């Protein structure tokens, strides 16, 4: 499962 | 049917501060909040949890949104010049709209 931040 | 609640994210910081897992076509079908950037406008907000599952992005349904376009989305809506907030529609568990 992908995870990324939204800064 | 889900349980949601409108949460209000005002731009109180330079960034959002959020890290989203999931997307369309993954076993986490919604992004899922993971953590929270400390001093962010996440953070700020106070009403995001880890574990809120977010439906809507300014009225706007998530759903067949993969990862990247999800993320992009929300990136805009908190870069636009439209309005100085964010809503987000959300949910603390696995029901979808």
């Amino acid at each position: 499962v992908p995870v990324s931040w939204v800064y | 049917e889900p349980t949601s609640t409108l949460v209000r994210v005002r731009k109180s910081a330079a960034t959002l501060g959020i890290a989203i897992e999931g997307g369309a076509n993954t076993r986490q079908p919604l992004p899922r909040i993971v953590t929270i950037q400390r001093g962010g406008s996440a953070h700020n907000c106070g009403q995001l949890k880890v574990g809120h599952v977010i439906l809507e992005v300014n009225g706007q349904t998530l759903r067949g949104k993969e990862h990247k376009e999800a993320a992009r989305i929300i990136a805009e809506a908190f870069k636009t010049k439209e309005r100085d907030y964010i809503d987000f529609l959300v949910t603390e568990f696995n029901v979808m709209l």
